[PDB]
Parts: C-alpha cells; structure tokens; sequence
RNA sequence: CGCAGGUCGCAGUGGCAAGGGGGACCUGACUGUUUAACAAAAACAUAGGUCCCCGCGAGCCCGUAAGGGUGUGUACGGGGGC
RNA sequence: CCGGUCCUAAGGCGGGGCCUAAUAGGCACCCGCCGAAAGGGAAACGGGUUAAUAUUCCCGUGCCGCGGGGGUAGGUUCUGC
C-alpha cells in the first residue's frame, strides 16, 4: 500500500530506529499530513501546502487559511468552520426545503 | 579586506587582464527588484537587475506606478467604481 | 523582428516632431542591428546573423541609412570568409 | 568610452572635440573625439574618414593620427 | 446589454486607468469605441478592449459614432460634467492575494 | 558552587531567557479596536504555540491576533458589541452566547487576553451574569471562572491543533524547538547529581525525594513541592 | 426540477455558455436569457457577475452545489463557476428564475 | 558500454591506494556528552512514559531595595521530580 | 572611488528619576549615545615605475556625491506623448 514499502512507508526515512510504536504513530500521522485534501474554498482534491504547523494553503485558487498542526482540518475545527464557506451547504438546504 | 572577502556577501569574478594575469575582482551582487504591495511579485517594467542604490528608476506609466500591478489596480479600481 | 521597438520609436518620434529624438532612435536601431548581428557572427551563428542583416538591408531601405549598409557589407564579408574555411575544411 | 555609428550624429561631439584621433585599417578609419567627459568613436569608410577630417580641419578642430 | 453606445464606463487599464469616459461606437464583440472628451475628462477617443472598461450605472442618450461635443451636450443635459471630471480612487489596503489569484 | 539550577534559573541568564527577538510582537488585543478588519496574513512564530493572524482595521490599525481554525486570507472579521458571533469576530463576552467557543480571553478588560491562547485551546462561554458584568468560562483546563463582561474574546478554536501528538521522535528536534523556546535543554536529574548540587545527589545508591512542605525555602523546594498526593491513587482521588 | 437534466438539454439542444470569461462577456455585450452561478464561487467573481447581471437587467441562479458538481451536472469533466443559458432549446430551464 | 581473436608473467585493484570473517552471553535502545593533564564507560543526555505546583494579581526563582527572570508567554502552557 | 568613518544586532554606557546609611553599588522607567576593518552599506580599472609604496605614485580610460553654468525636451489658468 506505498511506493516501495509495506507498512513503514513515509517513517521509512528512520530506518530501525525510534521503536515500532513510536515509527507507527509517525506514520499515522503522516499519511494524512501528506496525502491529498478537499481544499476548504475550492473543493478540489489537492495536496494542498503546509507553510508551517497550522498554516496550510491551496495552489489552485490560493486560498490561505488556518487549520490543524499536521491535517488541514482537525475534527472539532470542522464543526466550527467559518460560515462564509459553508455557502454551498446553504444553497443545497434551500434547494431541498424550496423543492 | 581578506575576512570581508573571505565572507560570501560579494561575488568573486575571475578576469584576465590585458597584462596576461588572471585575477580576481569582488563585484556587489545585485540589489532586488521592487514587488507589488499585495501579491510580492516583481512588478513589471521594474526588474532589471540593479547593483546600488540611488539610481532612479522609471515606473510604468499608470496609476501608483511601481506600488501595485496592473491586476490589483484594476480590480480595486472596479470595486471603487461599483462602490 | 529585434529593433522593431527602435522603428516605432523612430516613426512615433518623428510624428511628434522630436528630430533630436528622432536622431538618437535611429541610432539605436542601428546599434541594435549592428551589436546583434556581429555577435552572431562572432558566435559564428551565421543563419541568425543572415536574417539579422536581411533585416537590417529591409530597415535600411526604409529609413535611408547609409552606415547600415556599410557595417552590413563588413559583416557579410566576415561571413563568406567563415563559410569559405568552413567549405574548406569540410 | 562611447561608439556613435551615425555621422550626423557623431559630428555634433566632434566638432566640440579638445581632439579628433585617427587609426586607419584596410576597411575602415576609426575616428576618436577626445571630449573632456567622453571618446566618441566612430568607424567610417575610408573616402568618408577623408572628407570628414578635411571639415574637421575646416573647423579648426586638432585632429592627429593615432 | 450592457456595453453600449451612450455608456459611462471607467477605464482600468492603461495610463488612463480609473478615468471616466463614453462609450460612443461598437467595433466587435472585443472592441468598442470610447471618448470621453480629453479636455473633459482626459480619455482621448479611441477603440478600447471591453475586458478593460468598468460600466457605471449611468448612461445617457446619443447616436452611434457620435462625436465629442456630441457626448459633451449629452452629459451636461445629464448633469455628469462634474462626475466624468472626478477620477475614481481605489483602495489598495482591501485587497488580499485572493481577489487577484 | 553550591546554589542548584532552580536556584540560577532565577537571576536571568541568556540560557534560561526567552529570544523574544524572533517574534513581530505580542499577541494581544489593543485598546481600542472596533469595527471590520481584514485578515492579511497568517504567519508562523517561532517559540510560540499556534499560527498568528495578523488583522488590519478598516482605520488602519494593524494587530496581531491568534488564528482561529478555518480563518483564511482575505477574510473579513468584525469587532465590537455589533459583531456576530461568527468565528474569527472579536466580541464582548457579555455579548457572546452561552455555549459558544471563544479563545484569547480578557479576564479584564484591556489586558489583551490570557487564557486559551495555545493551538487547539478554546474556552466555553458557560454563562452570564449581568447584574454583576460579569461571564462564568471554562477554561482549556476545566476550570470554572469569573471574567469581565466588557472584556474582548474571538469566537472559534485556536489553529493548530495536534501538534503534540506527533512525537518528538529525535533528541534533535526538540533541541531546536528549545532553541526558539525559552527552556534550557536538556536537563540532569537530581539524583544524578552530588549532594553540593542537589538535595537527590548524592548516596551509593542515589534515590529521589519525599514531599516538602509549603513552607520550604527557595533551593530545599524542589521534587514535590506541598503536593496533594501523588501517583495513581492521587488521580483517582482527584477525579 | 431536474436540473441537471435540464442543463444537458439546454447544452445540446439550445445555446449555453461555459466558462466565466464568456459568461462575463456574454452579460455585458450579448443578452444571455439566465445566469448560473455556482455555489462557492469566490468573492470577487460572485460580486462581478452579480454587478453585471443587475446592470444588464438578467437574471442570476446559484446553483445549489460547487463549480466541480456544477461542471458534473452540465457532464463536462472540469469545473464550472458560471454558465448563460442564451438558448433553451428544449429545456425548462429556464423555470429555475422563479 | 560491449564482443571476437592473439599474447606474457610467480604475481595484472601487479607500485600507490585498499573491509578478515562468523556464532553466543552480559549491558546501554539508537545518534550525542563526559573527568583540559592516568578513568570514554554499563556513567550523563536522549525521544517516550508518568506524577506534582499552578487560571496568570498564578506556580517557581533572583534582588537590600527599586524591581527582575519564566513572559513579545497562558494548561496542546511555565515550573518541579522520577 | 581599498578599509575605518555611517547603520543597526546580541548588548552596553551616561544623564534624569526611583532605590540606597552612602558611593565609584542596582536599573523596570524616560532621554541620548556607543555597539561589526567577515552583517547592511556611494563610487576605479588596466598598464608602467622604486632598493624598499602601488586599485594610493605616473599614463590612459572612467565612476560617485554635492554645487554651478550653457543647450535641450518641458513649463509658463489647466494638463507630457
Ligand atoms: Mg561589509
Ligand atoms: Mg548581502
Ligand atoms: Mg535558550
Ligand atoms: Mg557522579
Ligand atoms: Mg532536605
Ligand atoms: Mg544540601
Ligand atoms: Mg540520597
Ligand atoms: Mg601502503
Ligand atoms: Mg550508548
Ligand atoms: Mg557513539
Ligand atoms: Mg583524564
Ligand atoms: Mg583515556
Ligand atoms: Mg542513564
Ligand atoms: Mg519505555
Ligand atoms: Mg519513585
Ligand atoms: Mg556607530
Ligand atoms: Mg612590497
Ligand atoms: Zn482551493
């Protein structure tokens, strides 16, 4: 399920070292940090940016915004997103409550 | 002198001399470029390389010239204009 | 082509009435001309320095330069000599 | 050091030249005016190097040969 | 539509950017004609890219290939002298990198 | 000599301060701020604990606020009693609603803000009281507090979050983590030490310390300084 | 109302055009019948077309779903900020406008 | 970079340059640090674990005091043990 | 026209103030200054010369800053093309 590896795919750089558990919590983490994401403004699928921890940007339309330290969105940072992006929501619950 | 040049701040530029010599001349790296106000890229018309300071340099004919491009003007002009 | 900047200088500033101007475009066009074409040959790119110099015989018909066609003809002299030792060789 | 390539322009620095040198090739005459700011340097025909330092000379303007 | 003749639009680009004009001739689906008069406003009439012209929401009543001191009766009939005399003055702080991706 | 690290710690040596120098400046609201402002960048810190959003007013003052989680580039915050409660929004909290999740909170007002400020911290909004102006918040930690009502908060989570659940995995990394911090790294453990250096130091078989009182002077105070309890059994009686 | 349906009628069967560009240009010198606006398109687009579309006297629909679902509801493989409906050929949709 | 043929020596990475290898136990996970001048280690540190004092006008520490450090900080935090 | 000289960094010093039995002791405060011959930062190169200096002397060809004169484009209610 990776490039060259079975398990220990991106905690592949530390070799032996550090301990099974410890690579394995490095991977979990990483294989979300590094994977692709739905751009919060845009939708697409991309592998947006980490500027820093907590700093993530999107190539395709430059939307720059603040989310988790390794993922783009953290699971309570979803339910208290902005509502200026939360517009497509919006016009899908008008659309169903109006038809 | 010998520590300022043994410092990477200059660039070291071997020539040879019309006496036959090869020697090394230490030249001033180029300063940069302006940049717009909001984006940070190099504003055209404005990035030619530049050595020193107190050389006067031509802005684009256009409103706020070298502070902005021409799409942030244009789209803060539109937005003044429906406002 | 290269100088066309340095013709519309030279027909704009003459629309204007700037003959001072007018003057130092086509010097500049000239110099454009010249410097590119006889670093060409230089480099011995002589296919650019060919449409460089038909360019520059075009440009001198239009604006009735006479130092163009002089540098043209050393020019194209230093050209049939690199082809003549190229001919040679080969 | 500066290269003029148009006559007309050229003898508007070297009528004002301290000095007008003079080194001649097979093709060509390179005619210098020494200014007191600038060398103007202009490469010329030979039958226009001659007539142009024959309207030098009219003009009282030293000319050498270098 | 909106681009039309006896349009008061803005130009964006150029050197005349954010100078009024009217708009007084169609050239194609790319091109118009606009003068809004250069000793009016200072927008010497010639065609303009309409991707570079900002409609306002004033218009005024003349003819197709109208000339200046044709669209000069028409705006003092308006009233807009004043208007097409001021420059719209943008506001650079607004703008964000997201507004000109 | 004899005086232990705690001890040094003390005196304000270049080992044990913090090289604020590498920050723009500090986080905290200003005076004054009210109206809509613009989100112009969002910017790492080195040292400090979550991104940093920095907010220009529509008059043209310029502040340095903690990123909310979602704020992005080019948004549009609002300030004052008027705002919405929508995140990023600066407000009162005797305006916020109860149940809303604020950060950056002013215990009076002016101050610039004290608690939740680190990422993924926020504070909940419990209750108000207005007779006495005052708003009940918990804080990231649980606590239960009194704080003042025309005091200045940001609605939503500080950006961040999980940062501390990725290990440190090397000794290097924390290292230069310490080296933007204010820490001294790494440390020796007491009993590691000789009994001039430590109270722990010293024995053939070097063991830690028991408790000391409260009332324990500077350089005896170290280990368990007038703890509850401790262990297990501890937290359970705790929770 | 099947939208999407719809949509695919008025592309094959009348005149509709893709893109924001042409949509833009279509509202300030053609007469396009209605807009359609997706969603979460951005701030600046969403207020030119808005801008443009009250000037020109033409109707605006946001459609209840992003550009990328905008674009896969008219079957084209990419995104779709705005479409005019400048023909409905066989369609209805131009009911959406109320 | 390869193929075919011929040919010399004791010796063809011919000098120079240039890993001996394997099995098992104890021990410290590892990289790192240490008694300048008899100890380099199994000692120290380490990431990881856990406990305690603390909501900030805090906790801890320095100063005779004025005052100071942690702090341009705020529990995903500062300090203190193992 | 090569460096210092100028700028600020980590930081430091002085005066006022506060503290102190007191000072030549302390410094959070206010004000000023110092703090880099490897950071930022105006402008010079080639050849020749001496027993010994050489981007410093000489020859040639230039550059920078400040100031002035003439010509010019431009201006002279208003705006350059
Ligand atoms: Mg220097
Ligand atoms: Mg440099
Ligand atoms: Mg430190
Ligand atoms: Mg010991
Ligand atoms: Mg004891
Ligand atoms: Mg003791
Ligand atoms: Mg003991
Ligand atoms: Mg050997
Ligand atoms: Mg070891
Ligand atoms: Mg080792
Ligand atoms: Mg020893
Ligand atoms: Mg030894
Ligand atoms: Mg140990
Ligand atoms: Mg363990
Ligand atoms: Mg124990
Ligand atoms: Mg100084
Ligand atoms: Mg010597
Ligand atoms: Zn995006």
């Amino acid at each position: 399920p990776f490039s060259h590896t079975k398990i220990v795919g991106p905690a592949g750089r530390y070799g032996a070292r550090y301990g099974m558990g410890i690579r394995r919590k490095v991977t979990t983490i990483e294989v979300k940090q590094r994977g692709k994401h739905r751009c919060p403004s845009c939708r697409s699928l991309v592998r947006l940016e980490r500027l820093a921890f907590g700093i993530w940007h999107c190539p395709k339309c430059g939307h720059t915004f603040a989310g988790g330290a390794y993922v783009p969105q953290t699971i309570l940072g979803k339910t208290i997103a902005p509502e200026e992006l939360k517009g497509v929501e919006a016009e899908k619950a008008k659309w169903k409550e109006a038809a | 002198p010998r520590p300022a040049y043994r410092s990477r701040s200059l660039r070291r530029v071997k020539v040879k001399t019309p006496g036959g010599r090869t020697v090394v001349h230490y030249e001033k790296r180029a300063k940069g470029v302006p940049k717009c106000a909001v984006t940070g890229q190099p504003l055209g018309g404005m990035n030619s390389k530049v050595y020193r300071f107190g050389i006067s340099t031509r802005a684009p004919s256009r409103p706020y010239g070298g502070v902005v491009s021409h799409k942030v003007l244009a789209r803060a002009i539109r937005y003044a204009v429906r406002r | 082509p290269l100088c066309s900047k340095w013709e519309s200088l030279i027909t704009w500033a003459e629309k204007g009435g700037n003959s001072y101007k007018a003057l130092e475009f086509r010097e500049k066009l000239v110099e454009c001309i010249v410097y590119t074409a006889t670093e060409k040959v230089k480099k011995k790119k002589l296919d650019e320095a060919e449409e460089l110099l038909k360019y520059g015989k075009e440009v001198a018909k239009k604006f009735n330069i006479e130092e163009l066609n002089f540098h043209i003809a050393l020019l194209e002299k230093e050209i049939s000599k690199i082809r003549q030792r190229r001919a040679q060789a080969q | 050091p500066k290269e003029i390539f148009l006559v007309e322009l050229w003898k508007k620095y070297g009528e004002k030249a301290q000095v007008v040198r003079v080194k001649r090739y097979e093709d060509f005459v390179k005619l210098k005016a020494r200014l007191s700011g600038y060398l103007y340097t202009i490469r010329v025909p030979p039958d226009k190097a001659e007539q142009l330092i024959s309207e030098l000379k009219a003009k009282n303007v030293k000319v050498e040969e270098v | 539509k909106v681009i039309d003749v006896g349009r008061v639009v803005v130009k964006v680009l150029g050197r005349e950017a954010g100078r009024k004009a009217v708009v007084v001739d169609i050239v194609d689906e790319n091109y118009v004609v606009i003068t809004g008069p250069k000793s009016l406003s200072g927008v010497r009439r010639r065609r303009v890219n309409i991707n570079h012209i900002e409609p306002t929401d004033k218009k005024i009543e003349i003819k197709k290939g109208a000339s200046d001191e044709e669209v000069l009766k028409a705006l003092e009939a308006a009233g807009l002298v004043e208007y097409m005399k001021e420059r719209v003055k943008p506001k650079l702080f607004e703008i964000t990198p997201a507004d000109v991706k | 000599g004899k005086r232990i690290l705690v001890q040094r710690r003390g005196r304000g040596g270049s080992q044990f301060r913090s090289p604020s120098w590498k920050r723009d400046g500090p986080v905290r609201y200003p005076p004054n701020i009210s109206g809509r402002g613009i989100v112009v960048e969002i910017l790492h810190e080195p040292g400090l604990n979550a991104p940093v959003a920095k907010i220009r007013m529509e008059n043209g003052v310029e502040f340095f606020n903690y990123a909310a989680e979602g704020l992005y580039v080019g948004q549009v915050i609002q300030v004052g009693p008027d705002a919405p409660p929508a995140v990023g929004n600066v407000l009162p909290l005797g305006k916020i609603p109860e149940g809303t999740m604020v950060f950056n909170v002013e215990k009076r007002f002016g101050d610039g803000g004290k608690f939740a400020r680190s990422g993924g911290t926020y504070a909940l909004v419990i209750g108000q009281r207005p007779e006495e102006n005052k708003t009940i918040v918990r804080l990231p930690s649980g606590r239960v507090i009194e704080v003042d009502a025309r005091g200045r908060a940001t609605i939503g989570i500080v950006a961040g979050g999980g940062r501390v659940e990725k290990p440190f995995v090397k000794a290097g990394k924390k290292y230069h983590r310490a080296r933007a911090k204010s820490w001294k790294y790494p440390t020796v453990r007491g009993k590691a030490m000789s009994p001039y250096a430590h109270p722990h130091g010293g024995g053939s078989h070097q063991k830690g310390g028991t408790p000391v009182p409260k009332t324990a002077p500077p350089g005896q105070k170290v280990g368990f300084i007038g703890s509850r309890c401790t262990g297990r059994g501890c937290v359970r009686a705790r929770a | 109302i099947d939208i999407g349906r719809e949509l695919q009628v008025a592309i094959n069967t009348g005149k509709v055009i893709i893109g924001l560009r042409e949509t833009k240009k279509s509202l300030l010198t053609g007469a396009p019948k209605l807009v359609i606006i997706a969603a979460n398109a951005p701030r600046w687009a969403r207020e030119d077309i808005e801008y443009y579309a009250k000037l020109a006297g033409v109707p605006i629909f946001t459609f209840p779903g992003s550009s990328i679902e905008l674009g896969a509801a008219a079957k084209r493989p990419h995104k779709i900020m705005a479409l005019a409906v400048v023909d409905p050929g066989q369609s209805e949709i131009l009911k959406l406008v109320e």
